[PDB]
């Protein structure tokens, strides 16, 4: 199998900044019939794969011509001469030449952008679980930068840290940021039983952790 | 681009046996050949093989070879992959793709699993206390204790597609939790309603809930 190597693995850009992504076969990707079969693939988290380039430089429909490929026999390189937003997501370079067609382990491209400070958001649990005996407490951290974030719950000033299911969206095709979502889930009695309920993040963005309190019987 | 239908999510046991389809609606696949590309949560793309669906002729992969499949039925414009003797290993997302303008099928997750299907409860999240951000509303949606993956989450039947922030399933005890919030002017929300579209493919589970006003929390 000819092996397919990509250089970085990782690609951290400025918004704005020329990018390259290299890809090196393992043996020559010229066929007899003179063509190279090498394409290069994009895929955004969670969607199906779509294709940028074809026969190492033909650019697909559609695909900018901030994007180029060029290379021949064992090194390819894609160029983005300047990167946008909505260049985040995996890039792969992928080769038909030989049998079995192999692929590249993908470029992970991020941008760097400035600072962003989360927004924070608390929902009590709807009557409907509480009906049903549940209830979760729902904390979302909205369009913050960079991706690391912490929180913590405290309820009635107590932090609690049994229960809590956190996930992470990927960078924003638009924005570039990211967003998080930390539920702590209880029972209707431990819920009814207290009063406070607070999330609470620590960001690089402040000194001190931006808290949001929700208190029963209030609003 | 996403041009093709493949078949919903598969839960299947360890050691059985499945059969992915891959169809069009606007065009005869036999004319382009169609190939399957796998991939296990959070790693690359791996090609299976390729078919030339109108006489059934197929190379598979060495790694497939006997583990996989291929056959294409021209009468009901349908290809597929049939997959034996399954593993842990083999759960992942099942892509077809067709010769033919880089056309895509949208992905089959397949869960080899012997838990049980569990369809979800699905909850609305009406904010408190009158919160806004400069003048703006968000809304929420709680996907909870489904098993197993996909859920599609859509917002006003996918019309409201802008300022929405779908996050990735957790799994915890055999059980996933997935939430999504929609971001919305104040002028909208609650004068125009606001609907959290909710679909469990494996259990064929559909659910609407519509984000009310709360009452005194």
């Amino acid at each position: 199998d000819v092996v397919m190597t990509q250089t970085p693995l990782s690609l951290s850009v400025t918004i704005g900044q020329p990018a390259s992504i290299s890809c090196k076969s393992s043996q020559s990707l010229l066929d007899s019939d003179g063509k190279t079969y090498l394409i290069w693939v994009f895929q955004r988290p969670g969607q199906s794969p779509k294709r940028l380039i074809f026969l190492v430089s033909k650019r697909d429909s559609g695909v900018p011509d901030r994007f180029t490929g060029s290379g021949s026999g064992t090194d390819f390189t894609l160029k983005i001469s300047r990167v946008e937003a909505e260049d985040v997501g995996v890039y792969y370079c992928w080769q038909g030449t030989h049998f079995p067609h192999t692929v590249g382990g993908g470029t992970k491209l991020e941008i760097a952008r400035a600072d962003a400070a989360p927004t924070v958001s608390i929902f009590p649990p709807s009557s409907e679980q509480l009906t049903s005996g549940g209830a979760s407490v729902v904390c979302f951290l909205n369009n913050f930068y960079p991706k690391d974030i912490n929180v913590k719950w405290k309820i009635d000033g107590s932090e609690r840290q049994n229960g809590v299911l956190n996930s992470w969206t990927d960078q924003d095709s638009k924005d570039s940021t990211y967003s998080m979502s930390s539920t702590l889930t209880l029972t209707k009695d431990e819920y009814e039983r207290h009063n406070s309920y607070t999330c609470e993040a620590t960001h690089k963005t402040s000194t001190s952790p931006i808290v949001k309190s929700f208190n029963r019987n209030e609003c | 681009k996403v041009k093709l239908q493949q078949s919903g999510a598969e839960l299947v046991r360890s050691g059985a046996s499945v059969k992915l389809s891959c169809t069009a609606s606007g065009f005869n696949i036999k004319d382009y050949y169609i190939q399957w590309v796998k991939q296990r949560p959070e790693q690359g793309l791996e090609w299976i093989g390729w078919i030339d669906p109108e006489n059934g002729n197929s190379e598979y992969a060495p790694r497939f070879q006997g583990k996989a499949t291929m056959t294409a039925d021209t009468l009901s414009n349908t290809a597929y992959l049939q997959l034996s003797s399954l593993t842990s290993e083999d759960t992942a997302v099942y892509y077809c793709n067709a010769d033919l303008h880089d056309y895509w099928g949208q992905g089959t997750t397949l869960t080899v699993s012997s838990a049980k299907t569990t369809a979800p409860s699905v909850y609305p999240l009406a904010p408190v206390c009158g919160d806004t951000t400069g003048s703006s509303v968000t809304l929420g949606c709680l996907v909870k204790g489904y098993f197993p993956e996909p859920v599609t989450l859509t917002w006003n039947s996918g019309s409201l597609s802008s300022g929405v922030h779908t996050f990735p399933a957790v799994l915890q005890s055999d059980l996933y939790t997935l939430s999504s919030s929609v971001t919305v002017t104040s002028s909208t929300w609650p004068s125009q309603s606001i609907t959290c579209n909710v679909a469990h493919p494996a259990s064929s589970t559909k659910v609407d809930k519509k984000i009310e006003p709360r009452v005194t929390s």
